[PDB]
């Protein structure tokens, strides 16, 4: 909340594939 | 304690930007579990969707995660509304995205429309 942002997510996503539907 | 409450502004739409730029065919989405309800939590609340999916197909995946036994109910809700899982989560993201660019659902075992 101090500083200038950065678009690192450091808090990584969950990707979702397709494959996660079979 | 929520993502929006533990990232300012500026963080939260940075984020959503690098993912427009990095990959523009996923939705950022903030998946959280809703307050009243005992259905069980999630470990990781930040996806990247394909945006081809319907509703449903992101539930399985969400139902799967949180291991969900098949006979237990889910709601996926999104800005006080409760999408059928029907519809194309492209159009959820369209209608409902914030202004930082992710679309935010929380889930329950409760449907407070109900």
């Amino acid at each position: 909340f101090e500083n200038v942002a950065n678009a690192g997510s450091m808090e990584q996503f969950e990707t979702i594939d397709h494959k996660d539907l079979n | 304690s929520t993502f929006k409450s533990e990232y300012p502004f500026e963080k939260r739409k940075a984020e959503s930007e690098r993912i427009a730029d990095r990959f523009p065919n996923r939705i950022p989405v903030i998946c959280e579990k809703a307050e009243k309800s005992d259905i069980p939590e999630i470990d990781k609340r930040k996806y990247l969707v394909p945006a081809d999916l319907t509703v449903g197909q992101f539930v399985y995946v969400i139902r799967k995660r949180i291991m969900l036994p098949p006979e237990k109910a889910i709601f996926i809700f999104v800005n006080d509304t409760l999408p059928p899982t029907a519809a194309l989560m492209s159009a959820i993201y369209q209608e409902h995205k914030d202004k930082d660019g992710f679309l935010y659902v929380t889930y329950s075992g409760e449907n407070t429309f109900g």
